């Protein structure tokens, strides 16, 4: 009586501790190369920001009007998105983005500032609604008449909630030192801000910038997180963009950046710009910046795991 | 191979044993035969299967962006990030390659191991009633009929009731 | 003659490369779960800062009076600790904390600034000693009379030591622009500072802040490290909190944050907020932010290592 | 098992061998016996012990805080820190799980290995004076008395001075 | 017939999973300890900056005159190097260094600013060429006469190239408030700067600093990267050091810091301050901050890999 | 050793076998002999060589400075950097030590394995014409001359043409 093992005409080559390209009976892949070029979002509350930039949801340019109080498990940023209508930017912007990406969405709350002896309805052709408008959640505070002085004002807001309040204000940098005076009067304009946690202050910087949206003025956007029962004071004398509403975070979410479509027919937890990595495999060679719950990124294109014995044909 | 069989004092495998991994082939009077041992073929399959289920593995560890692909973060923090990321990639590429090599080596050796277990167990069924050819075949000194074959395969062959006859020979 | 191996009625289940929950004769744990809820400090010079905040040891609020020149192998920060008596904070605070945590303690040195034509004895009800006082290592420089001007002064300090000198100064931000003048006179107040390594400058920011300790004024605290034989210049015209003494680091230590008690009856090198991880095991599932010399943190609660053969009962 | 014994052509273990890991059990005239081989039991124990001392291991690498639990560091640097920390945790959780599995596999196989060494060495003490039962027992064809048993155990049994007698049988 | 294996009188001890210091027939090292104390640069375009600091190649102190437009695969910084002739430093300096280290060198382009109604030829004894000079790529803009006013100027530069332009400007901080006026007139001096990406502004800070190079004045150096077809505006009124030429990156390189010599007789990709690690070994115990393509740094001095069987002598 | 030989029922090695790793030593009439098996010695050498070429390995992953040795970067980012760097060092020091230990264990066992393959193959060349001494030597019951030795070594020894003679004995 004779015994033996099976074999095949064509084996699969694998690598071992000692040998390179030994043929085994059967093998199976261990590195995922297959991408699905869509954002598989089946079962998830998804918000596709489109033209609305993430940071814009807090301030309110027209493109963000339908996103002022969104709610999501999954937040998608798009290259076409913009945080701004009137030219400007956020100081410490990416920190804020990371916060908003996992906020699970936002909830808005009037801070209840009232004004006495100034203007309040600043607008621009960059923010198009009716006609000229402004940031929905903000207020452009002027001086009552086409020149004037600005009264050193002091507003305060207490966070009456059990969660930290996202406070955002703005600083306006006019084209000229002339323009600055036509809006808030002459002089050195000062904005000071404090909490039980925060210590800072701001002065404007009038001067000509490149024309963006048609304008050479800019707006500095600044932000801080007010802890429960802590209070924020705004000491200022012009060039000030005031928060109307404060923001509160809803819970928990994931934020990605993508150029592909949403698909509610496929499910996945591993996302990158080009789509979704659906896989059971422990590794992937698709995108090292993939986020969510992913197989480990590796450099190798392929790593075959032996699922059978050495293949020995006659 | 770590156990000397499967390329091996057994010089090759059978591209016809499509019924299992390990098997018996016998030459006697009544013609010719070739079967498959299930218990050996299964133990190996169940061991390889165990590796599979262990490696096809899901992390429940979520990771978020610390980077920006539409608007680049500040260079310094950016370079630390990439430096870190690349370092971790090196570690995982290393882990992955080693893991797979280590596993393939062991997969192969246990496949070799299972063969040796089968052989060295049949050999023990056939005490002095047979002797070793050395190519994985057993020379029978009492001409087992096909029923005497299945007695070996199904592990019931008698350890003395062919003996002194086969001992004479 | 027959041979065999041993076995038991009850085995311990382990995991292998191929099999999950196979029983072996004996096994032993590999992940530490047992915490000792004390700071095991046997044999170590320990400083428990209590109500004194780490950064306060450099400036000197009353709660830090017994910590102005401490010496330690192990530094413990407490949630109740405060860096401040008069409301304010440190610019670049956490960097400084990390420095002080491994300084092995500090040593103080008079910088020998003398003053001509100003006041020098500023105080407050926030800093309680005799009655109203101030930061022990600092000096609140005023204008001679309840209004006045401030003479543009220039002090310098040379580090005559073989180790870098920790220099700390302060900027005062008054409640009003009125208050700023009552302390240092009217005008734009400027503080400039330089070394062979350092280039910066500071202007105050008067305005109302929330009331902390009873006060709506703040103090900015700033710091730099003066290398041996390098020199620091202070150009200023008011709103200035001057360093009296400079600090020098003693050697080497470890700093932790904890809410548990010190225990000089147990020894350990692996610390976290909840106590001490005493273990020989290579891994731990207690606290991923554990510091000192620790087994690796892992996610798994348990990982049994086989110390015997497969258990096969009849 | 990688070496075919210990579950095994040996079908199970002895919950009575409290004296060691491996041992001899004999049936003869003078009653019944069961002892323990020290040299086998010790070699295995010393090998397992070696693993223990190698893994129960102390780093002399100190780590300090880069984080703050009373007063949170700035968000961006905070997120990089956590991201890094979590990445390293993934690597160590992975290393730990693999290490232990790899080690348990080998621990088991060397335990199987030691049994096979014992057997295959006794078998060599008893050349043709005995033959293999196949369950790890040896059929003696010259009725070894208890003294002849301890001759095997203590590794002094004679390789020819029971021979032709046991060969007759 | 008898069989056996080989053995030797003296074996090499190795470590295994189970055993420590077992002797094998042959072994081989796995950790590299051997350093070559030179910068092995065979086959590579190398630039040894010597006394020229990396950042100086952009601005142009005299020691950088032969490096204004260098081209390299390998850039070497030297401890003796300096970025500066007139005392000052770069804001965000190390980021810029990292950029320049892998730029593959730089290429300069006139930005074509013209001036009307000011001076332009500022110099100093710190920048020695003919006699007193300045930074080659920069221009020290004054007020026409030994006092005067500075006209609020507005220059702009558009990046007409397919690559980002490295823009550098300077802010001058004079010894006195008197000196500031003698150079640019009295008043608050403002510099504002913007792109499609950038929002910032600057005010000087006159005051006495320590004497460096003989001088107590400093120069702030600032920089930004202008994307293709994006435009940069400079709004300013004095205390301004203007860029003459913009810089463009050539391609790709590696930058190191070293105190050893260049050697074009040896090749290597793994570099550290003390030289070059030439090795095939997977690990190294020489320098954990080694850069380039290196074996992994490990803590162990030695790790012997068995290349033979157990050594058993009689 | 995992395969029971090489220290071993073979009690030691030969410091004279400078010709190879594994070999035959024979005592007969015509004097004394000692040779080397190439095919065994080669298979082991080629396996060890395979490990070498796999580990002597080049990364194509470039790393740049994120640190400054002439002018220290800001403390906070500095501490994160060092913290990260030290963490990665821990991982690589760990990987390196484990890799080498794991490999040395296996190197040794496969060396033990190859010996057992050689033996257990010669044993199969000499069916009943010889029996096992137990120290790795084979007692010949038909006095093989030197030509009969080289018949075994070169793997051509006859499996029956010394048989019944050696069987008589
Ligand atoms: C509240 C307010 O003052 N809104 C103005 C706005 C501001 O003055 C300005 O944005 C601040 O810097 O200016 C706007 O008109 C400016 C517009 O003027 C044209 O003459 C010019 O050709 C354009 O380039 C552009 O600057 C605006 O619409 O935002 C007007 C607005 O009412
Ligand atoms: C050196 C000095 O001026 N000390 C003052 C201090 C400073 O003026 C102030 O802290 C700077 O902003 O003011 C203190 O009294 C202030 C105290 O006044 C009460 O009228 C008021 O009700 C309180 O809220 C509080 O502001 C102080 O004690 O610190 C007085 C101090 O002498
Ligand atoms: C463009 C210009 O003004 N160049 C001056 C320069 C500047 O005024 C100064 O660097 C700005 O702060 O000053 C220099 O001379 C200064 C020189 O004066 C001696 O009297 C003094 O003893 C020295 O310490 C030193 O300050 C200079 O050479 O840089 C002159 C220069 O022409
Ligand atoms: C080959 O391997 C894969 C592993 O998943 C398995 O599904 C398949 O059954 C194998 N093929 C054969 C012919 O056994
Ligand atoms: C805030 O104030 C309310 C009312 O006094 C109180 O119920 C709540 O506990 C406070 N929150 C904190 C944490 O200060
Ligand atoms: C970081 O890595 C990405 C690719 O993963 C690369 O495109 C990018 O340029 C890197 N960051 C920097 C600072 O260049
Ligand atoms: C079980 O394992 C541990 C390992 O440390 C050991 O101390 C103990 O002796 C073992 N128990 C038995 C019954 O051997
Ligand atoms: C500082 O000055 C003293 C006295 O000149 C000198 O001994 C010392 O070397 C100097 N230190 C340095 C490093 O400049
Ligand atoms: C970092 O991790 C800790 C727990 O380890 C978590 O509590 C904290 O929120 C994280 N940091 C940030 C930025 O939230
Ligand atoms: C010892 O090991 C090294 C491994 O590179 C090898 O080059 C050398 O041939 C070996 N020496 C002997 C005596 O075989
Ligand atoms: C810059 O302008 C030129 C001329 O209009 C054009 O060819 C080029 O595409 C522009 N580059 C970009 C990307 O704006
Ligand atoms: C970082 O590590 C280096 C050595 O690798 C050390 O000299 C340096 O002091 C460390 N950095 C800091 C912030 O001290």
């Amino acid at each position: 009586i004779c015994l033996g093992h099976h074999a095949v005409s064509n084996g699969t080559k694998v690598n071992t501790l000692t040998e390179r390209g030994v043929e085994v009976v059967n093998a199976t892949e261990t590195v995922e190369r297959t991408n699905i070029p869509r954002i598989c979002s089946k079962g998830k509350r998804t918000v596709d920001l489109g033209q609305c930039g993430l940071l814009g949801t807090i301030t309110g340019p027209p493109q963000c009007d339908q996103f002022l109080e969104f709610s999501a498990d999954l937040i998608i940023e798009r290259r076409e998105g913009s945080d701004v209508c009137y030219p400007g930017k956020f100081v410490n912007e990416e920190a804020l983005r990371q916060i908003l990406r996992e906020s699970g969405g936002i909830d808005k709350e009037a801070m209840g500032f009232t004004y006495s002896g100034i203007r309040t309805n600043g607008a621009t052709s960059a923010c198009r609604r009716s006609g000229s408008s402004f940031y929905a959640e903000m207020k452009w505070l002027l001086s009552n008449t086409d020149n004037a002085a600005f009264p050193q004002m002091t507003k305060s807001y207490k966070n009456t909630r059990k969660s930290p309040a996202l406070i955002v204000w703005g600083i306006h940098h006019s084209v000229s030192t002339a323009e600055q005076t036509k809006l808030y009067g002459s002089g050195n304009k000062l904005v000071t801000v404090g909490s039980s946690n925060y210590q800072q202050s701001f002065v404007p910087s009038p001067g000509a910038r490149p024309q963006v949206n048609g304008l050479s003025g800019r707006i500095d956007f600044h932000w801080l997180m007010l802890n429960p029962n802590d209070t924020v004071t705004f000491s200022f004398n012009g060039a000030f963009i005031a928060p109307d509403r404060a923001s509160f975070l809803r819970g928990k979410s994931m934020g990605i950046q993508s150029g592909v479509q949403v698909d509610a027919n496929c499910e996945g937890d591993c996302y990158h710009s080009g789509g979704t990595i659906i896989s059971n495999l422990p590794f992937q060679n698709i995108d090292s910046r993939a986020v969510g719950k992913c197989p480990r990124y590796v450099k190798q294109r392929s790593l075959l795991l032996a699922t059978g014995m050495k293949n020995v044909p006659e | 191979g770590l156990f000397g069989a499967i390329a091996g004092f057994i010089e090759n495998g059978w591209e016809g044993l499509i019924d299992g991994w390990y098997g018996f082939r016998h030459q006697n009077a009544q013609g010719e035969g070739t079967a498959a041992d299930y218990k050996s073929t299964q133990s190996a399959i169940d061991q390889i299967t165990g590796k599979l289920n262990r490696l096809i593995e899901k992390t429940n560890q979520q990771f978020e962006l610390i980077d920006n692909e539409f608007n680049e973060v500040e260079k310094q923090i950016g370079n630390v990030i990439n430096w870190t990321r690349d370092s971790i990639t090196e570690v995982w590429s290393y882990n992955a390659e080693l893991l797979v090599a280590m596993e393939n080596q062991h997969t192969i050796d246990l496949a070799d191991s299972e063969m040796d277990k089968l052989y060295e167990r049949v050999k023990r069924q056939l005490r002095e009633n047979a002797e070793e050819d050395g190519t994985g075949c057993f020379e029978i000194f009492h001409k087992c009929d096909d029923d005497c074959m299945a007695s070996i395969r199904n592990n019931t062959y008698d350890h003395s009731k062919y003996r002194e006859e086969a001992m004479q020979n």
